[PDB]
């Protein structure tokens, strides 16, 4: 059907954007046995802040130091600056803008295709971000709800991109018909 | 059967599968100038079958669809080859891992029980210890049901041999080393000594034998007699 | 001690000890002997060992295939997806321009 | 006394407290532990400070040997030890991106 | 061209020997069955 | 490619590090030595094992 699809894509875009922004913001990416401030105790290693839990001084949070081959340096850079998660957030925002501007300027249907391309690119950036995150960590533990919020953002972004392209195809089908 | 690859590889395989399917669909269907049997459902099926090294039934004909297909094929080849190779490595050389390798390890986890003899220096060392790890061990053992305490070293070894890996017995190093080397060799000694103690030669409150036996023991130790005898 | 690049691997080869020396006929010998034994029983010696070897220490204390092993293939895959998307869009723009304006 | 710190410093402090007597830590001038020169039969190092009454007690990591136990009195060992192997750390190798 | 009993058997056999298909299911149910059997085959042959 | 990868992973899986002393006696890749002159040197020299 039609009419529902625009609302569903808008809702999905908002959900993906919110999830990814929260995930980049929060710090429950990794539960590891690190050190809170500078013994061992469980932590809240996020993208930026490793923070202490279930200890004498739980709730103390410190900025992660991402440094003490050229590949190692470049990976450390790319992971220190969460460029790929941030780029994911920005692309999701631009896709949201494209969907919003669809209601106006409806005549031109290449603005909704842009929305689709932005959402799919957001998904790809999210994948690269997860891969660099995990790889940098690798050079007992667990993943917290922030990581899975990032993952769910990826899934929803890819679904919303599919829907955007689907409705672009329908619009050009109507126009040619 | 998932053990050859880490959980992260499986997760990223699923992500890459969805990404590839979506990009194949987009790149094959979006252009109005094309209007490809490559809807979203057919794109997902293509990707799945490419991964499982099964047939195609359709192959992207455009440049862009072919780029997507090619990289997904390369990915699949490497990942499946790597799965098979690592499983071979697993099944060739078996590497059993000791669950605990230290005192602090026994302290931190709780899956495996452990306890000392009913009464002795082994018990007291924990009963009256101010050390973090030994304090924690005492806190656990003081209330352990069923009684983690045995009636005799023979009972202790029998109990550790009965339990698969649930129970760990704390005893003197020398007896532990003796037991380990005997049949059926069902047991091993892990980590270092928790404390230090010595065995010596006694002597009455005052005598002329003590002074020379001290020199004898040091001479034996230094010469290497005691190490060789042990 | 830093840079923490070494490791003690094998248990001790031989066995010796350190002791408190005193003159051959000094009255301090017996009391110091009893003091050492009392400390050893009380765990003070173990605590001092911990304090000076570990508390002042400048450091803390699978077989599956890891994502690090196959990371490059993921990078290549996503790079190829991006390239595919770019090529598609370039062709689409070219076709849009191609129609007789 | 307050100028120094170490395992032996704390051990000496505790020993003094148990025995109840003041003390003054003094390093060995020569810088050796103990050795009987075959010719002279001289004791250098803290063993010298013990045999020739120059000191009253040694609280250093002094091994309990036979050549040494003869001329002085050793307390029961306060720290057992031995020879051991030291090797470079494993240094787990990061796989290449394109390994 | 469609999955009768004999063609179903042939499809399954060929999927097990990794010997490609002349026909593959087109429906959601057929594709679920096919996909799961492909997974099974991949694990068992690798093993 | 698959067979050589399997060889790589199998070999890397059967690599045992050093765990004892006699393990130093058996191998020759890892050199080992003691202090120039001291108790450990003598211990080895007069060693009857
Ligand atoms: C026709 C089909 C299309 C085909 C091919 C498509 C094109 C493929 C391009 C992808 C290149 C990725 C890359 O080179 O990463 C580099 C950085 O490695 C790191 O330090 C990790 C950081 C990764 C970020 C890169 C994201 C790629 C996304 C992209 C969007 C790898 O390191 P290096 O410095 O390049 O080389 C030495 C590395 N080594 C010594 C460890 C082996
Ligand atoms: C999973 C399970 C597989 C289930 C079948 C896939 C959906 C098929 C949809 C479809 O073919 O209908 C039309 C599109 O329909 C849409 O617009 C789909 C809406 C978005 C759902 C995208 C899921 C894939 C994204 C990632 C999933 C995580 C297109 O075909 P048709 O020619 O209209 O008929
Ligand atoms: O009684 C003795 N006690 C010793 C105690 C120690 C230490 F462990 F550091 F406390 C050392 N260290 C070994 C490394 O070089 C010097 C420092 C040497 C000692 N030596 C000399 P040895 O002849 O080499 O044994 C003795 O004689
Ligand atoms: C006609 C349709 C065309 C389809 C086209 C898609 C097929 C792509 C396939 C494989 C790409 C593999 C890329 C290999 C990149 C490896 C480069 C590399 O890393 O080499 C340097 C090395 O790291 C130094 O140590
Ligand atoms: C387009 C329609 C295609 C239809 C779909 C075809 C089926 C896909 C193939 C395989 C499924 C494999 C399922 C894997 C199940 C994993 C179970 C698991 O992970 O449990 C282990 C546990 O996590 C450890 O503690
Ligand atoms: C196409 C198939 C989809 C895959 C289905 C996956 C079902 C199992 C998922 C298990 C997740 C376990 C969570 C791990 C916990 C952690 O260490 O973070
Ligand atoms: C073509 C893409 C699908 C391929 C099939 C992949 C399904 C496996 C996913 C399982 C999730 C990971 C859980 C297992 C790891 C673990 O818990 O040890
Ligand atoms: C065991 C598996 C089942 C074997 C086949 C059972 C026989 C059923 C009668 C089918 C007759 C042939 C029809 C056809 O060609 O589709």
């Amino acid at each position: 059907d039609r009419g529902v699809q625009m609302l569903l894509t808008t809702v999905g875009a908002f959900a993906a954007f919110s999830l990814m922004t929260i995930a980049v913001g929060t710090d429950y990416w990794l539960y590891s046995r690190g050190v809170c401030k500078t013994e061992e105790v469980m932590t809240h290693s996020g993208l930026w802040r490793t923070c202490c839990l279930e200890g004498n001084f739980k709730g103390l949070c410190k900025q992660i130091d991402h440094f003490p081959d050229t590949a190692e340096y470049f990976l450390r850079a790319v992971r220190a600056s969460s460029i790929f998660p941030i780029l994911s957030v920005i692309l999701l925002f631009m896709g949201g803008l494209c969907i919003a501007a669809s209601e106006f300027y409806k005549t031109r249907h290449n603005i909704i295709l842009s929305a689709g391309i932005f959402f799919v690119s957001a998904g790809l950036s999210n994948i690269i971000g997860i891969i660099v995150y995990i790889s940098a960590n690798a050079g007992s533990y667990s993943y917290g709800w922030s990581f899975y919020f990032g993952a769910l953002s990826f899934i929803i972004a890819e679904m919303v991109g599919v829907l955007a392209v689907h409705m672009f195809i329908d619009r050009h089908k109507q126009l040619r018909a | 059967f998932l053990d050859p690859l880490a959980y992260e590889i499986w997760m990223c395989i699923v992500f890459a599968y969805i990404g590839v399917s979506v990009v194949l669909f987009l790149v094959s269907r979006f252009s109005p100038y094309e209007w490809n049997e490559f809807g979203i459902f057919n794109s997902l099926w293509f990707s799945l079958g490419a991964f499982m090294r099964q047939g195609c039934d359709i192959s992207p004909r455009s440049l862009s669809g072919r780029i997507v297909g090619g990289v997904w094929w390369f990915f699949t080849l490497i990942i499946i080859s790597s799965y098979t190779a690592n499983l071979a490595a697993f099944l060739t050389v078996e590497r059993m891992v000791s669950p605990i390798e230290s005192a602090e390890d026994l302290s931190k986890q709780t899956e495996i029980a452990y306890g000392t003899l009913d009464s002795g220096s082994t018990k007291e060392f924990f009963r009256r210890s101010k050390i973090a790890v030994f304090d924690k061990m005492w806190t656990y053992m003081r209330s352990a049901e069923p009684s983690v305490f045995v009636r005799t070293t023979a009972e202790g070894v029998a109990r550790v041999r009965k339990s698969k890996g649930k129970y760990a017995y704390l005893l003197e190093s020398t007896m532990n080393e003796y037991i380990e080397q005997r049949k059926p060799c069902d047991t091993m000694k892990v980590g270092g000594n928790l404390d230090s103690k010595g065995y010596g030669i006694a002597t009455p409150k005052g005598s002329s034998l003590g002074t020379p036996v001290n020199l004898a023991v040091l001479k034996l130790s230094e010469q290497g007699v005691l190490d060789k005898l042990k | 001690r830093k840079p923490c690049d070494t490791m003690k691997v094998g248990g001790n080869l031989d066995s010796k000890g350190y002791g408190i020396a005193t003159p051959k006929g000094s009255s301090l010998g017996t009391p110091v002997n009893l003091a050492v034994l009392k400390l050893s029983e009380q765990g003070v010696l173990d605590k001092l060992k911990n304090k000076w070897w570990y508390d002042k220490g400048e450091c803390g204390a699978t077989s599956a295939l890891s994502l690090s092993n196959v990371a490059g293939v993921f990078y290549i895959l996503v790079g190829g997806l991006g390239l595919a998307m770019l090529v598609a869009l370039i062709e689409f723009c070219y076709k849009s321009r191609a129609e007789a304006k | 006394n307050e100028r120094y710190e170490g395992y032996c410093v704390d051990l000496a402090a505790e020993i003094a407290k148990h025995c109840g007597f003041k003390y003054k830590l003094t390093i060995v001038g020569d810088g050796k532990y103990g050795a009987r020169d075959a010719d002279t039969k001289i004791w250098n190092g803290m063993v010298g400070e013990l045999v020739y009454g120059k000191a009253d007690i040694a609280i250093a990591p002094l091994t309990i040997t036979l050549v040494r136990e003869e001329v002085i009195d050793f307390s029961k060992p306060f720290m057992s030890l031995g020879i051991s192997i030291m090797i470079k750390k494993p240094q787990k190798s990061k796989p290449g991106v394109f390994s």
